[PDB]
């Protein structure tokens, strides 16, 4: 059930950030993706999430065309892509695994939590 | 591709309610301010929102109206079913009437409780499906609905192109004609 | 919609229970998640719903409130319950994360 | 009350290429047409009953210059539910995705051609909720449709 | 409360006659209708038209050509004025208020004026002294 | 439209006396609240009766009104001197008109 | 006396509405222009499409009529439920009353789309049973029912075996119930 | 809404002789009136409700005065459907044979004795519709209470 | 705690209706006399039956109380509930009403077939569970309710603990919503 | 127009000690409540569609100022069955034994734990029926959820 | 199927009796049994019924209190036991047997009248 | 309720049909019924209901009647039906009895 | 499946002619025959239906008392006779086999043509 | 209801496509029959309803048309087709004929 991700990237600022989190142990396509940011020493912050079923994805507002988000379930992975780093931008970056929400005509909305996370991966500029 | 366990593939539909023209009445939005009620290939009602009034008076002929029979019935028929939808309404000044030479002018003051919250409630209703743009993202209440606009006009019109924004349906005016008389205040002790 | 911790730190002594609020901008009906952080390790998920305990998490930790206020108590604290505690909603769009409080 | 209007004609119901945007004939057999006559809350069996209607009142009563209303003004009540209209509008307002009676969708077997009855594609936020969305229920639907053919 | 003639006696034929009856006591506002009878010398009355605090006038149709009736609230008073007058027109006016009740106004009159004692004589329940008027 | 009335009405003091009000068969219809009032030689008409048998005030129950059909009936009980007036019938026709009846000089 | 399948024999019924009588408004068809209504065994309403008219004014007391309570209740209320129940009455003209003595007398002048053709329909509605011969064959344009005759009277009427030409049935009465205040018009803002 | 009046009484229900013109009394099976309860699309069932009713209410209530009307406007909603009359009502307009509510047929088995839920006789341009132009009709009830009898 | 067949054992639970005063008015009894309907934890209606009257005019002025938006609307629309479905109401001096300063006051002179019968039964449908104590066996016809008591007082009340006979529920009013303008006579041609 | 509104919540419904006097949290399964989607005439569903609705509307919808009844009178037919609480008021006319909607009754297993549909208990002159007087019909559920257990 | 009462039985008037019918040939807890009461000379008089199923009593207007009214399922034993006897009691009591009346909610009412009847058994004092 | 029976007495000869009349106070819809006691005999059940007959009575006896009229007709009378008829309401708590009628 | 009508008669005006059509290949008692007269040279002409599975039948306007129509369903025949004959009844006879027109309830009705014809039969005066 | 044939006559060469129109009094919703009759035999059933084509007959006719206008189109023209051609509506009785439309 648990989920790896890569190992601990440095590099200049002005380049991009390739992270990636393979999943194992559950279906993979079943469930989507959620990937958070936490500054050092600051709180959790929420960028994006991807359904690993169809590629739907549901961007941060501030994340907009700077971060990427791609899914592959040949491979069972999911990857995150920055694009200008920054030294506000170094930071730990988490990828945990979210069900879809869920709507039906008859019944109620079920909405979902982050149920497994993965190890943190660094990123320094 | 999807296909769900292996073997059943999903397909849509749209249903093209247009064709429905001939026996009921279509509603339509195509902006913020602009939405129609389409009756036929001729005729139809306009439902605007604006601070800018049309009637100045604070009259409503609608009993010399019917003496003068010379409008749409079916437009009257439509207008008799908006008003006697609107819930708890007991300001009569606040709705103002023309209809001269056949035409429907009905114009409502909204400058809860309130005339605005109810007349804003059955215009929701009526046109439903395109007219939430106009909601203004507010609930004070359970359905206080509230808007910038101090003025909603009905006109009538002649038919044209006008869903930009939302296709025609009949589910609003289907379902005003059930909470019709539902919830009217007396009036007189002998109705 | 944003939500504050408002105690940010409980310098607490071993052994009695700590008891942590949560409180949200908008209306987020029962649709809270409670994540605990060691220092130096990935979060893991708490509680999730209003008061419903993940599974193997221990009966000490307890959730309770809806709609905009929310508490999370931990009665028989332990060596290990010293982490950094963060509270989420997910009502709608897009996911937040508290300030986050300090346990020591 | 209680609806009253019978689809008319093995079985099936067929919606033509005027009933539709931007597609031509399309064909429901009678195992999934029987079910619009005992349910009492599907909007794709209303509206069938309403396009059934207004294609028989075209067919057999005549037409003037001006359109009357008074017609589904009487008859209304006999071909859809209103408080499946109102059960909408009430998801609606309590911020939930809803139906507007505008988009279907159904599942079709890949080589026998049995569909599953339509049913309505749920619109939030002004825009079209994502088969991710809805996941649950598709499956669900699959479910029932290998149940009935087990049987 | 009475009501009161006034207008000139002698009357140039061919020319427009004008009456007025003011009221005293009575409020042209709260209700009936105020009209004008005729009667010439000798002969049966003749009724000429009614008014209505609402403005709307009924008139005599062999008279309706030639002949209106006027209102005043502010002053409180109603008029008449006769064009084309004739020798034949020598006569006697009287003003008079009327319980009549008209389904034209009643309709109109009901979200303004809520609704009416429901007590109509349709009858003239009250006259006035009447002036002469010869041409 | 026109009401006939007699020229005349005569009677001896202390009876009972009667004045018919009659209407075309074809102005039924024109014919509908008839009242009846009393004028005075030289003095404005007065409304005696309105509707059937109805008084204003203060008038004695001497008048009596009745309508049957196509006529009405203004009946004087208990005659005296100065009953002598000109007693005319109107009618409130469906057009929203006052017909004036033609009038008779009752005489003791 | 064929038998379905050799083995079921085809057998039929017919009720009795009669025995009805006094729990339900019975309505039946005697012939062309006459139609009854009978409430018990004791009282009813004949709706005549006569062509020679009874009520020469114009004027219709209700208010009176209820002031002076007279008139049987169960016949009111049948009569309310008709007027009631016409779609789209605008010209109030066209309906005549007489209710001195308790009596019960409505006529309507009936002289598409106009007054007559709701009269009408509403008509038909009520004596469903029998009353398609009176129909003639003006019926037009959807339902654009018209007839030759130029008005239609009720009155009430004491009990009698009349309709030989449909059954007594409590259908139509039982119909109009539902269809009651669906289609009017407002006459003024304040209801 | 919808109806909820139950039909008294092993099971069924049987029409008596009053019910009934030139007939005698009439007793029909549990499996028939059965029906009666869960279908939305019955005259007879509803004409039965209203029977029952009449009955009942003769039974138990009292009846003194000039009559009255205020018990069936109040309770009509609870015994019969309005829309089945208004269904009726539209096939009479688009010139279809309809359902006037006096004859009813039915099948009734030579030996076994048991009968089917009757339905009622179309007429058609003021007189009845005579068996052969419903002979499918009847047809598929016999093979509908076959399949009944096969269980 | 009997066992049937061995196997099944009967329980009960009951219903708590004092939480549902959020969405939905509550009815209950206190005894004989006193009856109430309560909206929300602030406002109700008290429904006496008395012998002493509390209005002695014969004015009810609704439409200066609509123009003067004083009155809580959820209370107007609660009597406008009650009188709209009182069945065959014809004798409009029956009922007095007072709304001076935004408050609301009814009185119903009940001193069959007339109107004491129908607010009665109107009065027995809204507060359904425990208005059977004041029956005083006045059944003499199908329902023929009668009563000792002169009149029926419908006043505003602050909420409070009020009802000792029978629980409070919302049945009864959510039964006169339905059967609401399905028996009124008609009192003008053009409505 | 039969009513719309589905049962929130596996596929049970559980009542909490707030819907309930003088009791704890009670819960029903999936078969008991699956009866309320179709069946038109039990009062306990219309009640428990009554207490979701109130639930939800406190829940989503946000409440302040005066109370309104708007909502409640716009979807009250959406939730309950208005001649079911009319049958019951006719019952009561007659003199039979009606049923306010204040206590229930119903089977439970001892030890699987099943539980038939609640049904009400009937009161008559003002006080409860006792079961010696209604044991039939418990029979009957007994028997028919016996019946259940079969298959 | 019959039932059998106690047996003739006198006392001196103040005392108290207690009359005992037994029911066998069906389900003892099925039936309710009623008590009558017969005067010599005249007619039958009516003093309660009881349930067999669970003890539920409905008492005559003019004997509650006086009379008290108990059953045995062991034994299937009905006891009618009667504190005051005065010189107006000497009768007649007989011990009938009386299904429950059923109501039901999708129903009607079903009333039952007293099938069999045991022998009576006299009183006098 | 109280219910009478009309003859109270019957000197009739045996052959010909007997017929005994019993009237209730109020409404009672076919919840009557007719037993008879011989002398130095408990009563049985005749008739229950309005007419319907209890399992091994012979067919002579038979019920008619509703509401509050009722009566109970001997088509051939004999020997053995020489005996006291006794009337019973069961509509309503408490039951009542007929005075009693003697055929002799 | 065809229908066989008889052979060609002639015969001295003013008398009757029996003409007649055996249906084979199908089920008699479903469908019932229509009959159509075309004369020398004029265009087709109804005559009437007549069903086989009770004898119940619609003739034509003018031809009502002048024609009848009869099934046998023992010899699986149906008949056409003509009473009076006239210079202007010489034509030719086609029977038609026509299902009933079918309604129901449930449903929409389905009216039927005149599925397959046998050769004519010529009468001549 | 009377219908009838407007050309009444096609007289055409083989291969080219040939239209024939119907015209009804009243409404016949695709109530429509075509048929075709060789000199010398009985006619024979080409279309029934509108536009659904009788078994046995080739794909070359084909039918259209609804309410009053009906037409029916003969594609590939051959030597066998130069027959009668007949229109009836079978919407209600009696039952009417056209007049008929010889295709030479
Ligand atoms: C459906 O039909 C049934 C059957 O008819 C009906 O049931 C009856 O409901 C009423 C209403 O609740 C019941 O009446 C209650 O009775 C209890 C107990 O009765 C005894 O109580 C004391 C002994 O404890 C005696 O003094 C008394 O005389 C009785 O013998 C009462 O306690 C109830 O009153 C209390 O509650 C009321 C409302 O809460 C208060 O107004 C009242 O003042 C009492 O409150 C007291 O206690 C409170 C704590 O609970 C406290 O907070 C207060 O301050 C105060 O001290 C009530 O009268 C009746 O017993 C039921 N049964 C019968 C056979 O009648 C249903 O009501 C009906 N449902 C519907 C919807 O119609």
């Amino acid at each position: 059930v648990q989920l790896v991700q890569s190992g601990a990237e440095v590099k200049k600022p002005g380049a991009s950030v390739k992270v990636s989190c393979k999943a194992s142990g559950y279906t993979f396509t079943k469930y989507g993706i959620s990937w958070v940011r936490q500054a050092p020493g600051q709180g959790l912050e929420w960028m994006g999430w991807i359904s690993a079923f169809n590629g739907y994805t549901r961007y941060g507002q501030r994340f907009q065309g700077k971060v990427t988000m791609t899914t592959d379930t040949s491979t069972n992975t999911a990857s995150l892509e920055v694009r200008t780093l920054t030294s506000n931008d170094t930071a730990v970056y988490y990828c945990a695994r979210q069900y879809p929400d869920q709507y039906s005509s008859s019944g109620w909305p079920r909405l979902f939590a982050m149920d497994v996370w993965g190890q943190g991966t660094t990123v320094t500029v | 591709t999807s296909l769900y366990k292996g073997v059943y593939e999903l397909q849509t539909l749209e249903l093209n309610m247009e064709t429905l023209n001939m026996t009921m009445p279509l509603s339509c939005t195509k902006n913020n301010s602009h939405h129609y009620i389409m009756v036929g290939n001729e005729t139809g009602l306009e439902l605007t929102l604006t601070n800018t009034s049309i009637i100045n008076h604070k009259f409503c002929n609608l009993s010399d109206a019917h003496k003068k029979n010379l409008y749409d019935h079916a437009l009257m028929s439509i207008i008799s079913t908006f008003h006697l939808s609107i819930p708890n309404f007991n300001q009569y000044e606040a709705m103002s009437c023309d209809f001269n030479g056949g035409k429907i002018s009905v114009q409502y003051n909204l400058s809860c409780g309130t005339v605005a919250n109810g007349v804003l409630q059955t215009f929701m209703r009526m046109a439903w499906g395109g007219s939430y743009i106009a909601l203004d993202s507010g609930r004070g209440n359970w359905d206080c609905i509230m808007t910038s606009y101090q003025y909603l006009i009905i006109q009538n019109t002649t038919w044209e192109d006008h869903c930009q924004f939302s296709r025609p349906s009949p589910i609003g005016y289907l379902g005003l004609l059930s909470q019709r008389t539902r919830d009217i205040y007396i009036s007189r002790r002998l109705l | 919609t944003t939500l504050t911790q408002s105690p940010a730190t409980l310098s607490v002594s071993p052994g009695e229970t700590a008891t942590l609020s949560c409180r949200a901008s908008q209306n987020v009906i029962n649709n809270l998640a409670w994540y605990q952080q060691k220092p130096g390790q990935a979060p893991r998920l708490l509680i999730y719903g209003a008061s419903t305990r993940a599974t193997g998490i221990p009966a000490r930790f307890s959730g309770s409130g809806s709609g905009t206020e929310f508490t999370l108590t931990i009665s028989s604290m332990q060596s290990e319950d010293f982490a950094v505690y963060y509270c989420q909603q997910y009502n709608d769009w897009p996911r937040s994360f508290g300030q986050g409080t300090r346990l020591d | 009350g209680t609806f009253t209007w019978t689809l008319s004609d093995p079985g099936g119901y067929c919606l033509t290429r005027w009933m539709l945007i931007e597609a031509e004939l399309k064909c429901f057999g009678n195992t999934a047409v029987a079910k619009c006559n005992e349910k009492h809350d599907e909007e794709f069996c209303d509206m069938l009953r309403l396009f059934d209607f207004n294609k028989q009142a075209i067919q057999r009563l005549k037409a003037e210059a001006q359109t009357s209303i008074q017609l589904i003004n009487k008859a209304v009540n006999a071909l859809i539910n209103d408080q499946l209209i109102m059960k909408n509008h009430l998801r609606d307002i309590m911020g939930i995705p809803y139906c507007n009676y505008s988009k279907y969708w159904y599942l079709n077997h890949t080589t026998t051609g049995r569909t599953s009855l339509p049913k309505c594609w749920l619109v939030s936020n002004g825009s079209y909720l994502n088969e991710t969305h809805f996941s649950d229920d598709i499956e669900q639907q699959a479910d029932n449709m290998i149940t009935e053919m087990l049987q | 409360g009475t009501l009161r003639e006034s207008g000139p006696g002698l009357v140039r034929p061919s020319e427009t006659l004008s009456l007025t009856c003011g009221v005293s006591g009575y409020s042209i506002s709260s209700g009936y209708y105020w009209g004008w009878i005729r009667q010439p010398p000798g002969k049966g009355l003749e009724w000429i038209g009614n008014i209505y605090r609402s403005g709307s006038t009924y008139y005599n149709p062999s008279l309706k050509s030639r002949v209106t009736v006027s209102i005043d609230t502010s002053k409180n008073q109603f008029s008449l004025k006769l064009n084309s007058v004739t020798a034949a027109d020598t006569a006697v006016y009287y003003c008079a208020r009327s319980g009549i009740k008209v389904a034209d106004d009643y309709y109109y009159e009901m979200d303004v004026w809520g609704q009416g004692t429901d007590d109509y004589s349709y009858a003239m329940d009250v006259w006035g002294q009447g002036t002469t008027v010869t041409v | 439209a026109v009401l006939t009335q007699p020229a005349s009405v005569s009677g001896s003091p202390g009876q009972s006396i009667t004045i018919s009000c009659t209407a075309a068969n074809s102005d039924i219809g024109d014919f509908a609240f008839v009242s009846w009032y009393q004028q005075r030689p030289d003095k404005a008409p007065k409304l005696m009766v309105y509707e059937v048998s109805s008084r204003p005030s203060g008038v004695s129950n001497r008048f009596s009104g009745s309508k049957s059909g196509n006529t009405a009936s203004l009946t004087i009980s208990g005659l005296q001197a100065e009953d002598e007036a000109d007693y005319y019938c109107t009618s409130y026709t469906s057009s929203s008109t006052f017909v004036f009846g033609t009038g008779t000089k009752v005489t003791v």
